């Protein structure tokens, strides 16, 4: 399915930028887990059963804490705050875990996964843009001279017979097939010059900004 | 079949300028070789072509030219067997 | 050339520094607390750490990254000629101020407490620039951002305000004592706002999943449900989701910028300006315009 890899390039094509910030939540989550082992040790307490105490202490040492905030921090909706204990309010650190848990929320989870989020978001929006234009380019100007659709306007000629025989691609193709083929002394004035255009890499023989549609009026004029 | 068909299917017209800045129209027979091109690679050809820094396409379209001539011989051989 | 050399290779200095960094805060977050060129690094610290031990190990790492920072500082001061520009200019320099401080922040890790080093790892935030432009993404809309947490504070506030004058009753908290389970929460106006802002803009569901759960026969059971739902609607679908939408907002306005300065750098010639498509079927092209004729 083309579509279903579409939906996937949009997140492919900003992949870098998604791991960054999986880094930088990384880092804030280690940063967290430094300030919970220092100051708020006590309170990291978690349930576990036990295959045949319910609860005990995750922050002994700094690998668990981090494992712990970093697993059961950013899965849970509220963030870390919601599997520490819950903290007395009239007991004397209550403000200060009520800020940790606070700006964990405002710093980890609404504008660090969100950030991913609009990373993949700017990636949709870009990767239709592009499509659009792309869309537009080939069917509003020709392959090989590329001139624009509203220039074979008000004339005998019109665009997509301009397209379909005057200036068809695989009519040069077929041309250049005929030159490489042909022998060199059977070759004509007009094939011999591409020929020797060929021989000497420069490609100036296509047509470029101009077609004899449009100079019809020019001849006229002349 | 029809007389005027191997005589009028294999014809084409192109443009070209000249030296002289001169544009002139060339119509030149479609060698039989140029008949066995596959559908589907002209699909492709003609969507992945990208713009190159003038915004004109025919620079890699012409260096495509070549895989093309061999995709077609080889197309050749295939329809003998 | 002493001077020179030591500037020529500012990569490097850099590069090692950052690296150093890495592997210096791996190692304390791997093991604290305790008693190609980047993989050839690696063998190194692991070996020293086999035989001279994570404490002489760090020391060294230590040591090693002050050496190079300070060279680093040095360096970038001679090579930028901060000097030249005014001595009141380098001190007022932002890139200076920054490093100063990092110069800093590694001698307090040296000597003041190992876990200093951990902050060290913001450098990462300039060393990617794909990182900082995410960052900017949120910092150059930080003010709406700012208000509209000070507009969702206010509905915080106005909604306690209702819940002490009515539902009052209704506020109880579950808590665990450290060596009843359950008590009010809201019994004091300010107590009433850190509950409600602290547990219901957490909560998914809000306000509601805090307070204890409304009997459906119960006679103010509607009030309850339109209270909830109104918090619902009005705090967590409205509110927290508008910051989010400023946050998109702002990340296409800056693919916006980058693409039409992006478009016009590559699209016109610095001095004149002229666009590329004035040069078309002419003997010179706009590649030799830029090139030589028009060569700032
Ligand atoms: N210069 C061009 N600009 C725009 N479209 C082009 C150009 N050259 C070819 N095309 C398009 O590419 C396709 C190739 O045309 P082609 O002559 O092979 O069509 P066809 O109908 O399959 O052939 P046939 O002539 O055998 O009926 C067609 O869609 C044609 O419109
Ligand atoms: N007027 C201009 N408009 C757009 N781009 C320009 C203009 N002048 C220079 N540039 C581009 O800015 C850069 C500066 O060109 P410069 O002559 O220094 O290139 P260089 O190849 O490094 O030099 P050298 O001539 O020694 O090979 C190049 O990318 C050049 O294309
Ligand atoms: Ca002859
Ligand atoms: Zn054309
Ligand atoms: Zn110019």
């Amino acid at each position: 399915e083309e579509t279903l890899f579409n939906v996937i390039k949009s997140v492919t094509r900003n992949g870098r930028s998604i791991l960054l910030t999986a880094l930088l939540a990384l880092i804030l989550v280690y940063l967290f887990s430094i300030v919970g082992f220092l100051f708020l040790k006590d309170d990291f307490i978690l349930e576990v059963d036990r295959l045949p105490d319910s609860t005990e202490r995750a922050c002994d040492t700094l690998l668990m804490c981090i494992v712990t905030v970093m697993n059961h921090g950013l899965r849970n909706g509220g963030g870390v705050g919601d599997i520490l204990r819950k903290p007395s309010k009239d007991e004397s650190l209550f403000p200060a875990r009520v800020v940790y848990d606070l700006l964990f929320f405002f710093i980890v989870i609404i504008i660090v996964l969100n950030l991913i989020f609009g990373v993949i978001i700017d990636t949709f929006a870009d990767l239709r843009s592009e499509k659009q234009k792309k869309e537009e380019i080939l069917k509003t100007t020709c392959f090989i001279c590329g001139l624009e659709r509203d220039k074979f306007d008000n004339k005998t000629v019109s665009f997509e017979e301009h397209i379909k025989l005057e200036h068809n691609m695989w009519n040069y193709l077929y041309f250049i097939v005929l030159v490489r083929v042909k022998n060199k002394t059977d070759y004509t004035g007009p094939e011999s010059y591409v020929a020797q255009m060929i021989k000497n890499k420069n490609l100036d023989w296509f047509p470029r900004m101009r077609a004899m549609s449009l100079v019809s009026n020019e001849g006229e004029g002349e | 079949e029809d007389p005027l068909a191997y005589y009028e299917n294999h014809t084409s017209q192109i443009e070209i300028v000249r030296q002289d800045r001169s544009m002139e129209q060339i119509v030149f027979p479609v060698p039989g070789i140029c008949q066995f091109l596959t559908e589907e690679t002209k699909h492709r050809l003609f969507t992945t072509t990208e713009q190159d820094e003038q915004g004109s396409k025919v620079s890699d379209f012409f260096d495509q030219s070549s895989f093309l001539h061999n995709e077609m011989e080889w197309q050749r051989k295939l329809r003998s067997m | 050339p002493l001077i020179y050399w030591f500037s020529r290779r500012m990569t490097l200095w850099g590069s090692i520094s950052f690296n150093l960094a890495v592997f210096i805060n791996i190692i304390i977050a791997f093991f604290y607390p305790y008693m190609s060129i980047r993989p050839l690094i690696v063998a190194l610290i692991l070996r020293s750490i086999y035989y001279l031990g994570i404490g002489p190990t760090l020391n060294i790492l230590g040591a090693l990254n002050l050496t190079n920072k300070i060279v680093f500082v040095v360096s970038f001061v001679g090579n930028r000629g901060t000097f030249i520009r005014g001595y009141k200019a380098m001190v007022m320099d932002m890139e200076f101020l920054y490093h100063v401080g990092y110069i800093l922040t590694s001698v307090l890790g040296l000597f003041a407490h190992e876990l200093f080093y951990s902050i060290l790892l913001f450098d990462l935030i300039y060393r990617e620039e794909t990182l900082f432009n995410v960052i900017k993404s949120v910092t150059r809309n930080g003010r709406s951002i700012l208000l509209t947490a000070l507009l969702a504070l206010i509905l915080v506030y106005l909604f306690s305000i209702v819940g002490f004058l009515f539902l009052k009753d209704d506020f109880i908290l579950e808590v665990d004592r450290l060596p009843d389970s359950t008590e009010r929460a809201c019994d004091t106006l300010l107590m009433c706002i850190v509950t409600v802002m602290n547990h219901g803009l957490r909560n998914g569901g809000g306000v509601g999943d805090i307070l204890r759960k409304p009997s459906k026969d119960e006679s103010l059971f509607p009030a309850r449900v339109v209270y909830d739902l109104l918090f619902f609607f009005i705090v967590i679908i409205i509110v927290l989701n508008l910051i989010f939408g400023v946050i998109i907002d702002t990340f296409a306005d800056l693919r916006s910028e980058k693409q039409k300065k992006e478009e016009i750098l590559k699209t016109t010639c610095f001095i004149c300006g002229l666009e590329r498509d004035k040069f078309d079927n002419k003997t010179v092209s706009f590649e030799e315009h830029i090139k030589l004729e028009h060569n700032m």
